[PDB]
Protein backbone atom coordinates (compact mmCIF):
# COMPACT_ATOMS: atom_id res chain seq x y z
CA UNK A 1 0.00 0.00 0.00
CA UNK A 2 1.31 3.40 -1.04
CA UNK A 3 2.22 5.97 1.60
CA UNK A 4 0.65 8.51 -0.79
CA UNK A 5 -2.77 6.82 -0.87
CA UNK A 6 -4.42 9.07 1.73
CA UNK A 7 -3.29 12.19 -0.16
CA UNK A 8 -4.42 10.81 -3.52
CA UNK A 9 -7.73 9.73 -1.98
CA UNK A 10 -8.26 13.28 -0.73
CA UNK A 11 -7.39 14.76 -4.12
CA UNK A 12 -9.87 12.42 -5.84
CA UNK A 13 -12.58 13.25 -3.31
CA UNK A 14 -11.92 16.94 -4.02
CA UNK A 15 -12.24 16.27 -7.76
CA UNK A 16 -15.72 14.89 -7.07
CA UNK A 17 -16.93 18.37 -6.03
CA UNK A 18 -16.83 19.27 -9.73
CA UNK A 19 -20.10 17.45 -10.34
CA UNK A 20 -22.41 19.36 -7.93
CA UNK A 21 -20.62 22.60 -8.81
CA UNK A 22 -21.11 21.98 -12.55
CA UNK A 23 -24.78 21.12 -12.04
CA UNK A 24 -25.30 24.29 -10.00
CA UNK A 25 -23.48 26.58 -12.45
CA UNK A 26 -25.46 25.09 -15.36
CA UNK A 27 -28.84 25.69 -13.72
CA UNK A 28 -27.80 29.12 -12.40
CA UNK A 29 -26.30 30.16 -15.78
CA UNK A 30 -22.94 30.96 -14.16
CA UNK A 31 -19.59 30.71 -15.98
CA UNK A 32 -17.32 27.81 -15.12
CA UNK A 33 -14.25 30.00 -15.46
CA UNK A 34 -13.52 32.47 -12.65
CA UNK A 35 -9.91 33.63 -12.82
CA UNK A 36 -10.22 36.06 -9.92
CA UNK A 37 -11.56 33.36 -7.61
CA UNK A 38 -8.71 31.05 -8.66
CA UNK A 39 -6.14 33.74 -7.88
CA UNK A 40 -7.67 34.33 -4.44
CA UNK A 41 -7.85 30.60 -3.65
CA UNK A 42 -4.25 29.96 -4.69
CA UNK A 43 -2.97 33.00 -2.79
CA UNK A 44 -4.76 31.76 0.35
CA UNK A 45 -3.34 28.25 -0.02
CA UNK A 46 0.15 29.68 -0.47
CA UNK A 47 -0.32 31.55 2.80
CA UNK A 48 -1.59 28.39 4.55
CA UNK A 49 1.57 26.66 3.36
CA UNK A 50 3.79 29.50 4.58
CA UNK A 51 2.03 29.43 7.96
CA UNK A 52 3.10 25.78 8.26
CA UNK A 53 6.64 26.55 6.92
CA UNK A 54 5.84 24.64 3.69
CA UNK A 55 7.22 25.95 0.37
CA UNK A 56 4.33 28.08 -0.99
CA UNK A 57 5.26 27.77 -4.69
CA UNK A 58 5.23 23.95 -4.57
CA UNK A 59 1.79 24.10 -2.93
CA UNK A 60 0.31 26.63 -5.35
CA UNK A 61 1.51 24.63 -8.35
CA UNK A 62 -0.09 21.48 -6.90
CA UNK A 63 -3.38 23.24 -6.27
CA UNK A 64 -3.37 24.97 -9.67
CA UNK A 65 -3.09 21.47 -11.17
CA UNK A 66 -5.94 20.29 -8.94
CA UNK A 67 -8.15 23.23 -9.89
CA UNK A 68 -7.44 22.79 -13.62
CA UNK A 69 -8.41 19.12 -13.28
CA UNK A 70 -11.64 20.04 -11.47
CA UNK A 71 -12.51 22.62 -14.14
CA UNK A 72 -11.80 20.01 -16.83
CA UNK A 73 -14.52 17.79 -15.35
CA UNK A 74 -16.95 20.72 -15.32
CA UNK A 75 -16.23 21.52 -18.99
CA UNK A 76 -16.75 17.86 -19.94
CA UNK A 77 -20.14 17.85 -18.20
CA UNK A 78 -21.12 21.06 -19.98
CA UNK A 79 -20.23 19.42 -23.30
CA UNK A 80 -22.54 16.49 -22.49
CA UNK A 81 -25.36 18.81 -21.38
CA UNK A 82 -25.01 21.01 -24.48
CA UNK A 83 -25.63 17.87 -26.53
CA UNK A 84 -28.63 16.91 -24.33
CA UNK A 85 -29.85 19.62 -21.90
CA UNK A 86 -32.50 17.24 -20.51
CA UNK A 87 -29.69 15.20 -18.94
CA UNK A 88 -28.40 18.03 -16.73
CA UNK A 89 -28.95 16.58 -13.24
CA UNK A 90 -30.62 18.13 -10.18
CA UNK A 91 -28.26 20.59 -8.61
CA UNK A 92 -27.57 21.21 -4.91
CA UNK A 93 -29.69 23.95 -3.28
CA UNK A 94 -26.51 26.03 -2.84
CA UNK A 95 -22.74 25.63 -2.76
CA UNK A 96 -22.20 26.14 0.98
CA UNK A 97 -21.69 22.39 1.49
CA UNK A 98 -19.29 22.29 -1.48
CA UNK A 99 -17.34 25.24 -0.07
CA UNK A 100 -17.08 23.45 3.29
CA UNK A 101 -15.94 20.24 1.59
CA UNK A 102 -13.30 22.07 -0.44
CA UNK A 103 -11.94 23.80 2.68
CA UNK A 104 -11.78 20.47 4.54
CA UNK A 105 -10.11 18.70 1.62
CA UNK A 106 -7.65 21.55 1.05
CA UNK A 107 -6.56 21.09 4.66
CA UNK A 108 -6.41 17.29 4.33
CA UNK A 109 -4.24 17.53 1.20
CA UNK A 110 -1.86 20.13 2.61
CA UNK A 111 -1.38 18.18 5.84
CA UNK A 112 -0.76 14.97 3.87
CA UNK A 113 1.74 16.83 1.69
CA UNK A 114 3.74 17.93 4.71
CA UNK A 115 3.35 14.54 6.43
CA UNK A 116 4.94 12.79 3.43
CA UNK A 117 7.30 15.56 2.36
CA UNK A 118 10.35 13.29 2.60
CA UNK A 119 8.77 10.80 0.19
CA UNK A 120 7.49 13.49 -2.19
CA UNK A 121 11.10 14.72 -2.51
CA UNK A 122 12.54 11.20 -2.78
CA UNK A 123 13.34 9.11 -5.87
CA UNK A 124 10.63 6.54 -5.04
CA UNK A 125 7.91 9.23 -5.17
CA UNK A 126 6.89 8.47 -8.76
CA UNK A 127 6.50 4.75 -8.11
CA UNK A 128 4.62 5.39 -4.87
CA UNK A 129 2.35 7.83 -6.66
CA UNK A 130 1.58 5.41 -9.48
CA UNK A 131 0.63 2.75 -6.95
CA UNK A 132 -1.54 5.20 -5.03
CA UNK A 133 -3.41 6.33 -8.13
CA UNK A 134 -4.07 2.74 -9.13
CA UNK A 135 -5.52 1.88 -5.74
CA UNK A 136 -7.61 5.04 -5.49
CA UNK A 137 -8.91 4.56 -9.03
CA UNK A 138 -10.21 1.21 -7.80
CA UNK A 139 -11.53 2.23 -4.42
CA UNK A 140 -13.36 5.33 -5.69
CA UNK A 141 -14.60 3.72 -8.96
CA UNK A 142 -13.04 6.42 -11.15
CA UNK A 143 -14.01 6.35 -14.84
CA UNK A 144 -11.84 7.54 -17.75
CA UNK A 145 -12.59 11.23 -17.19
CA UNK A 146 -11.75 11.14 -13.47
CA UNK A 147 -8.65 9.02 -14.14
CA UNK A 148 -7.32 11.67 -16.53
CA UNK A 149 -8.26 14.38 -14.02
CA UNK A 150 -6.40 12.56 -11.24
CA UNK A 151 -3.31 12.32 -13.43
CA UNK A 152 -3.43 16.06 -14.08
CA UNK A 153 -4.12 16.90 -10.43
CA UNK A 154 -1.14 14.87 -9.16
CA UNK A 155 1.38 15.62 -11.93
CA UNK A 156 3.51 17.97 -9.75
CA UNK A 157 3.64 15.92 -6.53
CA UNK A 158 7.10 14.50 -7.21
CA UNK A 159 8.64 17.98 -7.45
CA UNK A 160 9.21 18.58 -3.72
CA UNK A 161 12.70 19.70 -2.72
CA UNK B 1 -7.65 29.17 -19.39
CA UNK B 2 -8.25 32.78 -18.23
CA UNK B 3 -5.67 34.59 -16.09
CA UNK B 4 -3.86 37.91 -15.88
CA UNK B 5 -0.15 37.85 -16.69
CA UNK B 6 0.74 38.64 -13.04
CA UNK B 7 -1.57 35.91 -11.64
CA UNK B 8 -0.20 32.81 -9.95
CA UNK B 9 -1.90 30.66 -12.62
CA UNK B 10 0.21 32.48 -15.23
CA UNK B 11 3.35 30.88 -13.80
CA UNK B 12 2.29 27.28 -14.34
CA UNK B 13 0.88 25.02 -17.09
CA UNK B 14 -1.55 27.70 -18.35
Amino acid sequence: TSQLAELVDAAAERLEVADPVAAFKWRAQLPIEDSGRVEQQLAKLGEDARSQHIDPDYVTRVFDDQIRATEAIEYSRFSDWKLNPASAPPEPPDLSASRSAIDSLNNRMLSQIWSHWSLLSAPSCAAQLDRAKRDIVRSRHLDSLYQRALTTATQSYCQAL
Amino acid sequence: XQFEQWHIRGRYAC
